């Protein structure tokens, strides 16, 4: 016995610890109000037949904890792990940065201390949050360095809402990008992948649904977790643990963050049209087009790749089918990392919605890797804060939060200096 | 929660607010009375925004009436939902400035300054947290401009933290109503670039030509200026009054439209605007609207942007579709329209949804964008100022109440200075 | 399957659509109302390319008509196959641009666009697959011109990746018909470098002389023409719409045709061309027709190729022959015009058959091709602009539809980049 902490910042946060709690209750049969020993890495055993999330929802804005707050899973909720701010950012990251964040923090620090309190067996913390989103990009990057100061060494992940190059909800979104990701860079243990451009497309191509809404988005990150954390909330051949994950994936402390893929996403009258086998499903989730990230794995390097196993999948199956994978010419890793593979097999099949995009299966694989492509995404997203940070614009919005533009200029060259390293 | 407070000065200023209170009664299921009879939730959750907790099951609009002269006031009053308002949030004058900026400012405006103070903030002090203020005036006007200078100017030194945005009536270039027109402008402008965050620029005569020729009608009036203006109104805050899977406010749009403190002028939008014979035949889709969002044609203040370069655009959408439609489409449009944007603003669209349709439309669509174009307005501006005022006639009104001239020099200075900046800027 | 929608703007546009119409009433077996009599299935079984679905075993052809006048609707609806057309299709305006490509564009074209944007939706919906669309106008007229480039505007943002062709008609370099022709070329090309992804030049004087010489008649009229064009016509969409060994479509075509974006300008061909006492006395042969592919005297657009190059060429073939003697004939052709044609293209010849001939001939062969000699006209039609745009003159009529001067700066800019890439080419 062992537990986790989801941490929610923002609008997207919110909604996807949101969809996340809904699939662990659901997985695990809880009903709305919480009732009917491995579901205690994420709920907490309390009087009779009682869990609940080991969570903290805030945001600087009270719409999206007020919408929560209205739903059947009220019950399911404490009350007290939802924070309603008052001033929202606005896209801004100074703002939530400094001005509302700086007084806010302190309970939630606080409070998720002794969530930790009653979890000895702590094995990390999960961020969910967005980059546009300016309080999701400062509060968050501001309490990750606080868990930093506040736990040393421990493991942290984070899942990033991180805005499309032609998917922009604010024009100011590079500022905030580049912000967060100068700060919180060196706590950053593991950050990953979320395009929405590329989640709706292969929604349109794969699921064929043709009028897709932000629910389907809200299980993408919902399975792509549940994926992750099988492991640790069920048994395995061969289990992997969050530390494991930041080990192979971070030789190097600048470089750590990998992109995510899930595979299958089809839908059941689709799911009759097609059975997965290992060779077809890792070789269609290797395809770069099936990647949820809109940059092209093969214009570049690979660091390593990570497969995630779940259900009946035969181990030796897996070893023929990972092969057949090396030796094509498709496929290409950097010279001084010839063997950097790990498989983590579970007997748990993935987890269906009644009413949900995807179909309800056995078996599932998730397809886990640091691709160079993130440098082209990194490059573009300089270029642009280049573009419109060169006459200067939206900037006296962050100096009325009371800076100066120096450490936007250091942070343009911290990222700089980070897109080179490659 | 993030209560806005309407404040409405001048005879077209209260007209306009009162046909968006209409309009905020039919989105959210009010009555004209002030009872609620919307039949979804949506209607009345976020209800607390533009209205006040009122007993017996009511709702009244949180709303400031200011003027110089009742009677506009007994017909607002007197007009449909008239009874919705309660009688105190009517102040008026018994003088009027006749159409003069200095007399509205410091004759008649020191007995009404302690009046709108009061009133704002009652306003603000019975509420649980003011997010912003709304104000709604007209620049050809002189009284209504005075009203709307000393207003921002006690907001900024009361709530200096408190952003808004003001709605004012820049006159029409084409015809000029008031001799003494130029100075209310000159001196709302100069007292815009110092005591308010972010303006939208209402011209007269481009409306009237999109009623005349877009919507099709022989007899354009007054109703159907108001009724866009009410949809210009519902398409800026539907993001912050109703759900949204892309929530929004204003706080969102004045971080996302203002580079520079000085540079805050935009030029607001509204589409689909069809009528009953082409609405049956025309395409209800995006396409329809995203060629319908850049055009001369269904443009707000009267200055052509294709002449400048657009600085930034904000798009706001409600109705049922996805969401990579719309970025595709932004996408198409930058690729196409890249002359007439700006190359060192990189996906310079602001893209925003609204889940909920206003009451009678499936879509409709709000653009909020800004452009060098009002450079042309400006110095047309100035340069009459300087026409007229270097003959120094009509001087009498304004330095009888109090006026100096080197006062009127740091004014067109700094619509000097303004317009050099958005010209070096394009 | 692959419908294609017709659109006919001008005088002569609506009667080359007309000519079109019953030429292929007559290709396919249809009557002058609508029946099908055709001998055999090849003619019915691909009639919905051109025609819709119609009850009691009818088709009409899937038209779009468009004017700003009523005159030659009326002499077009009472004339042959008029009753093939439904009413609905007929949509025309009252005022009349008066060969002004500005007053068709913005001031009558403003109170159209909806109504042929309506039209044409409505055959792509009512259609299974649009495949593409094709255009007659006349670059000459101002009116048709405004039409051809406002339809193209409305398809390029509206329907992005279908592909189409227009069969402009520009103006005859020795005749100057209108005096503000010109200006209509010059806008007209100014949007089809940017809305338009292939384009047929059709020039008058050479068809005329075609008429006059090689078909050997003393009093040409309109009707030869149109019948050359709708020679035309079927000699490109044949392949689309009969059974060949080598079947080819439009697409195949565009593909074959355009090297570069702005490189998309090609000059039509038939052949065989010969009278009643030439055809019995002539050979019905293939070295008979290609004797006549390459000439200066059955040539399409009056411009010579043999002063430039010969980008490269595309040839459809209609009859009973085999497939080897073409190649050994393109061969040739290659052989003996190599200075005639361009180095750094080998094989340059596009070969295709369709297996069904036209009605009345045995072969008809229409050759598609693409030289640098258009660089003359497009230079000439600059310098002639460029004369009578230094003077000034009938610019008023064009200023007061709302024009101005340095757009036509970068149109004639536009065109003179275009000359500079082609001399370049060359
Ligand atoms: N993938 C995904 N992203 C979402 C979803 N909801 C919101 N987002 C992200 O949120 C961004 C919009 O801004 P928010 O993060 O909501 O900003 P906010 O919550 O208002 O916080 P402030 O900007 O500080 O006021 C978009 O760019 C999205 O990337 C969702 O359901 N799915
Ligand atoms: N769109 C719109 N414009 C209006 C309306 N009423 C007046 N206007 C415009 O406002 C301008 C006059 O502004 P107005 O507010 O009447 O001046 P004023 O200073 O308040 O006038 P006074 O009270 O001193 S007498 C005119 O140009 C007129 O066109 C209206 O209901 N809708
Ligand atoms: N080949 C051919 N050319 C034609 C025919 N009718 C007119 N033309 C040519 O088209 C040119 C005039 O174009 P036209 O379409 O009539 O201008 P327009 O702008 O539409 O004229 P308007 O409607 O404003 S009055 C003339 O040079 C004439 O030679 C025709 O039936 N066949």
């Amino acid at each position: 016995m062992r537990e986790c902490i989801s941490i929610h910042v923002g609008q997207a946060g919110v909604q996807i610890g949101n969809a996340c709690w809904e699939l662990y209750c659901l997985e695990h049969g809880i009903q709305p109000d919480g009732q009917m020993d491995s579901f205690n890495t994420f709920f907490s055993e309390t009087g009779a037949g009682k869990h609940v999330p080991r969570a903290v929802f805030v945001d600087l804005e009270p719409t999206v904890v007020d919408e929560v707050r209205t739903g059947t899973y009220r019950q399911l909720f404490h009350p007290e792990q939802l924070i309603t701010g008052k001033e929202d950012a606005a896209n801004n990251y100074a703002r939530g940065h400094y001005t509302i964040g700086k007084e806010i923090v302190d309970l939630v620090l606080d409070r998720i201390r002794k969530l930790a309190d009653q979890c000895t067996g702590l094995q990390g913390f999960l961020i969910f949050h967005s980059f546009g989103g300016g309080t999701g990009s400062g509060f968050t990057s501001l309490l990750m360095e606080r868990l930093s100061v506040d736990y040393g060494k421990k493991s942290k992940l984070e899942f990033a809402i991180y805005p499309a190059p032609q998917v922009s909800t604010a024009v100011v979104e590079p500022y905030n990008s580049i912000l967060t990701t100068h700060t919180t860079l060196e706590h950053s243990d593991c950050a990953f992948m979320v395009d929405n451009e590329a989640i709706y497309d292969i929604c349109r191509r794969n699921l064929d649904i043709e009028r897709p809404t932000y629910t389907n988005l809200n299980r993408l990150i919902g399975q792509i977790v549940s994926s992750i954390t099988a492991s640790l909330r069920f048994d395995g051949a061969l289990n992997v643990d969050l530390t494991e994950f930041q080990t192979n994936l971070v030789p190097y402390p600048r470089i750590h963050f990998p992109l995510v893929t899930y595979a299958p996403v089809i839908s059941a009258e689709k799911a009759y049209h097609e059975q997965l086998s290992v060779a077809e499903i890792t070789n269609a989730c290797f395809e770069p087009a099936n990647q949820m990230v809109k940059c092209d794995p093969r214009h570049g390097k690979y660091m390593a790749c990570c497969m995630l196993y779940r259900g009946d999948v035969v181990p030796k199956d897996v070893n023929a089918a990972i092969a057949t994978i090396k030796t094509k010419r498709t496929i290409q890793f950097v010279d001084w990392c010839p063997t950097g593979f790990k498989v983590g097999i579970n007997y748990q099949p993935p987890t269906v919605v009644p009413g949900g995009d995807l179909a309800k299966v056995q078996r599932a694989v998730c397809m886990l890797s640091n691709t160079t492509a993130i440098a082209e995404a990194w490059a573009r997203l300089d270029h642009k804060f280049d573009l419109m940070y060169a006459k200067r614009a939206f900037v006296h919005w962050y100096v009325g939060e009371g800076m100066e533009e120096g450490e936007f200029s250091e942070a343009r060259e911290d990222l700089a200096a980070l897109e080179k390293d490659y | 929660m993030r209560e806005i407070v309407h404040i409405q000065a001048g005879q077209c200023g209260n007209q306009i607010g009162a046909k968006f209170w209409e309009i905020i009664s039919d989105e959210h299921g009010i009555d004209a009375t002030g009872a609620y009879h919307g039949d979804s939730d949506l209607q009345l959750e976020r209800i607390n925004v533009y209205y006040n907790e009122a007993s017996g099951g009511k709702y009244v609009p949180r709303a400031v009436l200011v003027d110089l002269e009742p009677g506009t006031m007994d017909s607002v009053r007197s007009g449909p939902f008239g009874q919705i308002f309660r009688p105190d949030n009517f102040v008026f004058g018994q003088s009027g400035a006749g159409n003069n900026w200095a007399k509205g400012h410091y004759t008649e405006g020191a007995e009404l300054v302690d009046s709108v103070l009061d009133v704002v903030r009652k306003e603000a002090e019975s509420c649980d947290c003011l997010q912003g203020f709304q104000l709604t005036h007209s620049l050809g006007g002189g009284t209504g401009s005075g009203m709307g200078t000393l207003l921002i100017s006690k907001i900024r030194e009361e709530y200096p933290d408190r952003i808004m945005n003001t709605y004012s009536v820049v006159p029409s270039p084409k015809v000029s109503d008031t001799v003494v027109e130029p100075y209310n402008a000159t001196l709302s402008v100069h007292q815009l670039v110092e005591n308010t965050d972010e303006t939208y620029c209402i011209d007269n005569e481009a409306l009237y030509d999109i009623c005349f020729r877009t919507l099709k009608l022989t007899t354009p009036t007054y109703g159907d200026l108001n009724h866009l203006v009410s949809l210009t109104m519902s398409g800026v805050t539907t993001c912050l009054r109703f759900p949204g899977q892309l929530n929004a406010d204003l706080r969102k749009l004045a971080v996302n439209m203002v580079p520079f403190p000085r540079l805050h002028f935009f030029m607001p939008g509204f589409a689909p605007l069809t009528s009953r014979g082409s609405q049956q035949y025309r395409a209800l889709t995006v396409p329809e609207l995203t060629q319908q969002m850049f055009d001369a044609k269904n443009m707000m203040a009267a200055c052509d942007p294709r002449h400048g370069r657009y600085l930034t655009v904000a798009a706001i959408f409600r109705g049922r579709m996805s969401m990579k439609e719309v970025d595709e489409q932004m996408l198409n449009i930058q690729n196409k329209n890249s002359s007439y944007f700006v190359e060192w603003i990189p996906n310079n669209v602001k893209t925003a949804v609204c889940d909920i349709p206003p009451r009678g439309l499936k879509m409709s669509a709000t653009f909020i964008g800004n452009s060098t174009a009002i450079q042309e307005l400006f110095k047309r501006i100035s340069e009459q100022f300087t026409a007229m005022f270097r003959r120094k006639a009509f001087l009498h009104w304004y330095t009888g109440e109090g006026m100096d001239e080197m006062e009127f020099t740091e004014a067109e200075s700094n619509m000097n200075d303004l317009v050099s900046e958005y010209q070096q800027y394009q």
